[PDB]
């Protein structure tokens, strides 16, 4: 099986005294760094990062396109929380197409 | 230079897309293809002015249902069309089109549509109707519907014969329009 673990961790260059970091025992080396790296650098200014919300995904299955959005008019509010819009939810089907570009 | 938002909604074969079609490109579509979403832009006049039309084609099965508001902000009229021979589209547009629209768009102007008019007048069909004891859509009934649901206009036409097809959106514009 595996088992939850929180880790205390230290930056050398940011100098903030440690970070919690909430992980896996069977999370490999690599994957508990990027880990880390999204929760101290994905708030740090980076012009050449593209992050989710700089960035727009449309959908065509003809010769118009259409955005799609984590939460727009057609989310469902599911419990004490919006439910995030999934692939199903639009209903998007093997080899559809999509168009990324920026905001 | 105005413009004007048009959405078709209406349930799955019901005629949405050939009616776009030969409205648009001039051309009826003999093999059914179920529609995703389209946008068909047109210029026309109204009253002697040019007016712009963004036209959007949606989908009418339920499998779709959740990605369909999407296209209903900003609308500045609404077709929900049904097919005259399918007494079921035709209770759609009351049971299921009408308390969607109503949802979200509260305030667009309604236009309802019976579309395939051409197949009233078909025998090989009607009498496999009436032997069900069901009967096409009449006119009085198409009325009545639109005067429940609260539309503004109700018309009809056949995309197989290019009848009142013309008519249906300048009337759509002369609403959208007049309303704003
Ligand atoms: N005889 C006749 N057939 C028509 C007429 N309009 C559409 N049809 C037929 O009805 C079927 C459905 O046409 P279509 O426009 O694709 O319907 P739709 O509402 O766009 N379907 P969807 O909502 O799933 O995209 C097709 O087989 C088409 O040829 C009409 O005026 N007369
Ligand atoms: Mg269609
Ligand atoms: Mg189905």
């Amino acid at each position: 099986e595996y088992a939850p673990l929180t880790v205390s961790v230290i930056v050398q260059d940011e100098g903030i005294d440690a970070i919690p970091v909430k992980v896996l025992n069977c999370d490999t080396i690599s994957q508990v760094k990027e880990k880390i790296i999204d929760q101290v650098y994905r708030t740090q200014p980076c012009s050449c990062w593209p992050k989710p919300d700089s960035v727009v995904l449309e959908w065509r299955p003809g010769s118009t396109a259409q955005i799609l959005s984590d939460l727009d008019l057609t989310s469902q509010r599911e419990g004490r929380w919006k439910r995030i819009n999934t692939l199903m939810h639009y209903n998007v089907r093997d080899g559809a197409t999509l168009i990324l570009s920026k905001v | 230079v105005r413009s004007v938002k048009v959405v078709l909604v209406g349930d799955g074969g019901c005629g949405k897309t050939s009616l776009l079609m030969v409205f648009a490109d001039g051309a009826f579509p003999e093999s059914y293809t179920p529609t995703v979403f389209e946008r068909y832009m047109v210029n026309l006049q109204v009253k002697g002015k040019p007016v712009h039309l963004h036209i959007w084609d949606t989908a009418g099965l339920d499998d779709y249902d959740r990605l369909r508001p999407l296209f209903y902000p900003d609308a500045s009229v609404l077709l929900l069309c049904f097919d005259v021979t399918s007494p079921n589209s035709f209770d759609n547009i009351f049971n299921r089109w009408y308390p969607e629209v109503n949802h979200f768009c509260k305030k667009v102007p309604i236009i309802v549509v019976g579309c395939k008019t051409d197949l009233r007048k078909d025998k090989s069909l009607v009498n496999k109707l009436r032997r069900n004891g069901l009967e096409p859509v009449t006119y009085h009934r198409g009325q009545e519907m639109a005067r429940s649901v609260g539309a503004v206009a109700y018309l009809e036409c056949s995309a197989r014969l290019h009848d009142n097809v013309h008519a249906v959106f300048q009337e759509a514009a002369e609403v959208a329009l007049s309303s704003r």
